[PDB]
């Protein structure tokens, strides 16, 4: 949950599932989250016309709202599905964006995980970018 | 930028602070008329909305806008070119057969018209001639009184077809033809120059001068237009009869076949949004040659076919291969890529084309002949197992080639003269847009950076190798 | 269904291609013919063309014509009472409408 | 439109009542607050002094796609404009740089001077022995006789005013005006 | 050359129906003309026209000069009545008599006329798909079609008109033909069974909210025009043999073409069942779907069961005297 | 004999929203057809194709068909 801590995720979960009639001869447990950051180093030209503080600080903006801890993207839709982050979306999502004429990305951090009990999103703020004019 | 939902909360927080509104009237008058008056704003937003993105010419959404957008800063997008081609038999059935005829008009198996370019030889047994699907076809108008400009335009199907256009005017017996100008820069007086120009209705116009910068056509004048038609772009195999027409005295005396050569070089008219870039640049071209990019307009204008172009100076050239030297001055750098012609054509086209190159003194042009590197790519995915691996390899692998191949438009995605490089972006984009695999990982291999000036990197779809599974 | 009335300019679906017929119609309103009728504007059709144009043609969708030959761009704001308009008959214009709904060819195209 | 358009356009009896008028006063409040700004920037781009700063953005970017710009250099967008606009007619000259330094270097006022080489090539090579036009009339190099080079070399006064931010602008925005065929040389200071 | 004019400005009168005519740039008085019938016709037989024009001074033929190859421009419409719609069309003089001081036009349409003009040579399309084959031939009318499926062999002899082969297209695709206002449409039989319809036409209701009926004619023989496609369809193919296709309990009947799809839609038509008579209507047009409620104006005010609900326009005519304007319909149900 | 679709309410579903196009794309197969061997198959819409290629019944017949 974006903005409570595990326990009590696992009271909430073990009360709603109590309330209503259980299944015969079944038992609830509960796996607590492990978490792996991963971090992005970008190279790239930016061109005369614009500046480079606000590029840097809209293309962190961006990325947080994007992959973050607190985004939507691991259930766009609000059905009950894990959608993992890989490679390429990096690569898309940075493309779609118009600042750069050039890049080369760079990952630091990265793990594989399974899709059942592994946490791996973006940290923007530790992440290093260098800019520079074409 | 309001939504249904904002009109909605700020028409029931407006109702809310009305002193008779909220007082008198409750809960069943007002509902409907919410929804009434918010659906009309929304609509009327949205319309309004519409109309102002389309109001600049970048963000234009229809043709016609476009196309008065161009009309003020003058434009004519290039017209259609003629198939050309040979016929080699013209051997005579009877006897007594046209020695040397020239222009003869002809009809080819679908009503379409051809003629010949050149006169033919005395066919001794077979004669070799070229032909071009140009026809002739001329309108008149009268002149009664000097109306200061006297603009003419042209039907919409003579403009369809239409390929150059010629003017000449009589008066008392003596015709002479007169020179087109670009608007007009420095004629006055007594110059016969004309403009041409282009509706926004798909019409061409040729509009006359004012009394001081040209000279009015005289009363009592007639002004007549010469249109050379031709179709787009059809071709003609080989061993299909052509027969003459109007000239028809000629079909039972002689014999042409189509030969050799198909009549293959159509070309059609601009698209619209080509006519959008190539409007926008027009402003900062003007008719002036100075800078670096215009001689790449005017030779992308001026040859048909031509993918990319660029154009370096002295300095660009002593910085990359020779620190120093004399014959370096003024002297100006070409290189280009031609699909369907060779690099000593496309050297022998390109320097006639400079001929008549505007703002020509003190220069010299050179070509230098262009440089090829493969590329290469190694792709692992996975697929969703819905589709078979063989279909989707494929399926990949055309779509590779056409995007990034050698003949690709990818160096000039619109027709005005530019050279764009291929960056390693570009291929992780464009692969994810698909949406074929789940989740996939790329190698470059036998990849080199480029100058920008004679280096070229296409990609070799055949020598990949892609690795696919699940 | 619910159609349009033949003295309509909306019957051009294009705002750019109306601007043809917009163009003939004020360039003969600025003209001195033979059969142009004089019209004062009174002082209660500041903001109505729409009684402007019953009182002139009995046909009152001609509202455009009267916002077009005063030279505005909206109805909301009030002509000068007193502006002397000069207006063509309805038939012309209702023709007019047609040309370039249908034909749309500029008056003067040369064809074969 | 006006503060009571919609509402005067009723009949006189029903000016009286109160709801109508109320509901006549609303449905023009709404349509002012949602429509009206929309349709005064379409009518509002006739002229360039006149249009909005988001019209002028998207002028300036139609604008970009072909030269180097950045906005806030110059004191005003649509001087910025105007002056682009107008020396596109001057491609070639002079006028076009030192108007462009002038207006985008806070009022700094420079002359464009050419480069001199010497016409005996077989002692002295073509490019060791450059020398602009303020010291050609003094100096004592190449021995002989000079031609005109393809070459130029700006000079700036002290006063009106740092060489290494100056050359940078310089790189960046005006030297994309500079024709294909000359060669530009450093700063000169006096 | 020909050049487009503005209409003059000394054309203040509005009319009925026919709102003017004219001969190149020259006008002929709207007064003179006291007759006018306009035929829309639900095959390719084209639309009519025939004029009545008064002429005691000997004006219209001894001086303007109207004889075979005269064109007219004809301005027909109908701004104000029951239906608005306005349109131009031109017109090819055949002939025109002169009789007690009047003089009868009989016209034709121009791009019809043209579509039926006896070939002087013969043109063959070889495994052409038939959209190629209407544009060809007709070059000067827009096409609205639904129905091209395949793709096959039409031949055009010497002296034949080009409207045999368009005929012959129609039938193959089961299709209805009409030529009206400046297109030529194609229209397919079972689609249009299912087709909403767009006006409603009452008998005996004072207080309709749509159009009335003065006067209609019940028409009962359905055998008159079935009689003669009660047959089963053979023909010979030099691969599959002798190929059958229709009813089995029906007389044998040969053809040419082996092809079964051709062979399925030769028995498809449209079986006529009623003719009204309305009070001028110009939006009437072949194609057009109608809803018909009909009372009884005796008895107990009992519908009349035996005209269907829903019916499709045949045959249009309409006419305009000096006095009134009337117009005549057809209507008609697919098999 | 008529099938439909039933979209929900406010609270246990979404309301197809006002100024909207719904779009029903249907599956149409008759029941129970078999074709032996040997017989033409012809292109229909994409007919471009008929006069280049032959299209022929061979091996498998289809008789996999069922009815409701």
């Amino acid at each position: 949950h974006p903005n409570k801590s595990q326990s009590e995720l696992e009271e909430m979960i073990l009360a709603a599932f109590k309330k209503v009639p259980n299944e015969l001869n079944k038992k609830f447990s509960y796996k607590e989250v492990r978490k792996l950051p991963f971090k992005i180093t970008i190279t790239g030209r930016i061109s005369a016309s614009l500046t480079i503080e606000n590029v840097t600080d809209e293309l962190k903006s961006a990325l947080e709202t994007k992959f973050g801890r607190d985004s939507t993207f691991f259930d766009p839709n609000r059905v009950g599905k894990y959608i993992l982050i890989k490679k390429k979306d990096v690569w898309a999502f940075i493309e779609t964006l118009g600042y750069f004429r050039d890049f080369y990305l760079e990952f630091v951090e990265w793990n594989e995980s399974n899709g059942f009990y592994d946490f791996v999103y973006l940290d923007t703020e530790n992440s290093t970018f260098n800019i520079s004019y074409e | 930028t309001p939504t249904k939902d904002s009109i909605r909360a700020e028409f029931e927080e407006l109702v809310e602070k009305d002193s008779f509104w909220s007082k008198f009237v409750g809960s069943q008058f007002v509902s409907m008329l919410t929804l009434f008056i918010t659906q009309i704003v929304y609509r009327c937003f949205q319309y309004a909305d519409a109309a102002l993105a389309e109001g600049f010419i970048s963000t234009a959404t229809r043709r016609s806008s476009i196309l008065a957008a161009a009309e003020t800063n003058s434009y004519v997008g290039t017209k259609p070119t003629p198939s050309s081609g040979m016929i080699e038999i013209t051997a005579t059935s009877e006897d007594a057969p046209a020695v040397i005829p020239k222009n003869m008009p002809l009809i080819s198996d679908d009503q379409y018209p051809y003629m010949t370019m050149d006169v033919c030889r005395l066919v001794d047994g077979t004669g070799t001639v070229e032909v071009a699907q140009l026809e002739i076809q001329e309108v008149t108008y009268t002149v009664t009184a000097a109306k200061e400009f006297l603009e003419v335009v042209l039907s919409k199907a003579l403009t369809a077809v239409c390929y150059k256009l010629e003017v000449f005017v009589t008066t008392d017996g003596k015709t002479t033809q007169w020179s087109s100008s670009t608007m007009f820069r420095l004629a006055g007086s007594k110059s016969q120059v004309y403009v041409e120009f282009y509706k926004p209705s798909e019409q061409l116009g040729v509009r006359f001068g004012d009394g001081l910068i040209g000279q009015i056509p005289p009363e009592g004048s007639t002004i007549t237009l010469k249109v050379w038609c031709t179709n787009g772009d059809i071709t003609l195999v080989a061993g299909q009869n052509l027969t003459p027409v109007d000239s028809a005295a000629n079909l039972a005396n002689l014999i042409s076949v189509k030969t050799t050569t198909p009549i293959t070089a159509g070309t059609d008219a601009e698209t619209t949004e080509i006519t959008r870039n190539r409007a926008q640049y027009y402003l900062a071209y003007d008719d002036q040659v100075v800078w670096g990019g215009d001689y790449t307009y005017f030779l992308v204008r001026n040859i048909p076919g031509l993918s990319w172009v660029k154009a370096w100076g002295e300095g660009q050239q002593e910085k990359l291969d020779g620190a120093y030297n004399v014959q370096n001055i003024n002297k100006i750098f070409i290189s280009g890529w031609h699909p369907n012609k060779s690099q000593s054509e496309l050297e022998e086209m390109i320097l006639a084309a400079f001929k008549k190159v505007p703002n020509e003194l003190n220069k010299k042009f050179s070509y230098k002949e262009v440089r090829k590197l493969p590329f290469k790519i190694t792709i692992t995915g996975r697929i969703s197992a819905s589709l078979t691996i063989e279909n989707v390899t494929d399926e990949l692998k055309s779509a590779l080639e056409t995007k990034f191949g050698r003949d690709s438009t990818f160096f000039d995605p619109n027709r005005v003269g530019k050279y764009i490089l291929i960056k390693k972006k570009d291929v992780w984009a464009f692969i994810e847009t698909l949406g074929y695999f789940r989740d996939f990982y790329l190698e470059f291999v036998e990849w080199n950076e480029s100058n920008g000036f004679y280096d070229f990197v296409y990609l070799d779809t055949e020598n990949s190798t892609f690795n696919i599974s699940y | 269904q619910y159609p349009l009335s033949r003295y309509d300019d909306r019957n051009i679906a294009d705002p750019i291609l109306r601007a043809e017929l917009r163009k003939e119609v004020m360039l003969m309103c600025e003209s001195n013919d033979k059969n142009l009728t004089i019209y004062y504007v009174l002082p209660d059709e500041q903001y109505r063309p729409d009684l402007l144009a019953y009182r002139m043609w009995g046909i009152a969708e001609l509202r455009w014509v009267v916002t077009l030959a005063a030279g505005l761009e909206d109805e909301s704001q009030g002509m000068t009472v007193g502006k002397k308009l000069k207006l063509p008959p309805a038939t012309w214009i209702r023709e007019m409408i047609r040309h370039f709904q249908y034909d749309g060819q500029v008056i003067g195209t040369l064809s074969i | 439109m006006q503060r009571s358009w919609f509402n005067h356009r009723l009949t006189s009896a029903k000016q009286k009542s109160l709801l109508y008028k109320s509901l006549a006063d609303l449905v023009q409040s709404m349509m002012d607050t949602f429509v009206d700004p929309w349709l005064e920037r379409i009518t509002n781009r006739k002229s360039i002094f006149s249009m909005s700063k988001e019209d002028l953005e998207t002028r300036t970017n139609e604008l970009g796609q072909f030269f180097t710009i950045r906005t806030s250099n110059s004191s005003s967008v649509p001087m910025l404009l105007q002056q682009r606009l107008d020396e596109i007619h001057f491609k070639g000259t002079e006028r076009p740089i030192n108007q462009t330094i002038y207006r985008e270097f806070n009022g700094i006022s420079v002359l464009w001077d050419p480069i001199y080489a010497p016409v005996d090539l077989e002692r002295h090579p073509y490019g060791t022995v450059l020398i602009p036009e303020s010291t050609l009339e003094t100096t004592g190099g190449t021995f002989g006789e000079m031609f005109l080079t393809s070459r130029g070399m700006i000079s700036i006064p002290i006063n009106d005013l740092i060489t290494e931010e100056i050359l940078r602008k310089f790189n960046q925005f005006v030297k994309p005006l500079l024709p294909l065929h000359i060669v530009f040389d450093g700063l000169t200071l006096y | 050359t020909k050049t487009t004019t503005a209409p003059e400005t000394d054309s203040k009168r509005t009319q009925l129906f026919l709102q003017s005519v004219s001969i190149g740039q020259n006008e002929i008085p709207r007064e003179m003309i006291v007759g006018c019938t306009y035929v829309e016709p639900g095959e390719l037989s084209g639309p009519q026209l025939m004029l009545m024009i008064r002429d005691s001074t000997a004006y219209v033929v001894n001086k303007l000069g109207v004889k075979f190859g005269t064109i007219l421009t004809v301005s027909l419409g109908d701004p104000e009545g029951h239906g608005g719609i306005l349109f131009s069309e031109e017109f090819f003089v055949l002939k025109a008599p002169r009789k007690d001081d009047t003089v009868l036009i009989y016209a034709f349409s121009n791009p019809v006329r043209l579509l039926k003009v006896p070939s002087t040579s013969a043109q063959y399309f070889v495994d052409k798909p038939p959209s190629a084959v209407v544009s060809s031939l007709a070059p000067g009318l827009k096409v609205n079609a639904d129905s091209f499926r395949k793709t096959s062999t039409y031949h055009l002899n010497v002296g034949e008109k080009p409207t045999k082969v368009l005929q012959e297209i129609a039938r193959d695709t089961g299709s209805m033909c009409w030529a009206s206002r400046g297109m030529i449409n194609f229209k397919s039989m079972e689609k249009m069974a299912n087709a909403a319809p767009s006006l409603t036409y009452e008998s005996a209701n004072p207080n309709t909210s749509g159009f009335t009926i003065s006067q209609f004619n019940i028409l009962n023989a359905d055998y008159e025009y079935q009689r003669r496609h009660n047959y089963r369809m053979a023909s010979y193919d030099m691969t599959k043999g002798v190929v059958y296709s229709g009813n089995q309990e029906d007389p044998i009947k040969f053809t040419s073409n082996p092809d079964p799809t051709a062979l399925a839609n030769y028995n498809k038509f449209i079986l006529p069942r009623l003719d009204m008579l309305v009070e001028g209507n110009a939006a009437l047009t072949p194609g057009t779907t109608l809803k018909i409620v009909v009372h009884n104006t005796a008895g107990d005010g009992e519908l009349d069961e035996s005209i269907p609900d829903k019916m499709i326009v045949m045959s249009v005519t309409h006419f305009e005297d000096r006095f009134r304007f009337v117009s005549r319909a057809q209507l008609g149900v697919v098999n």
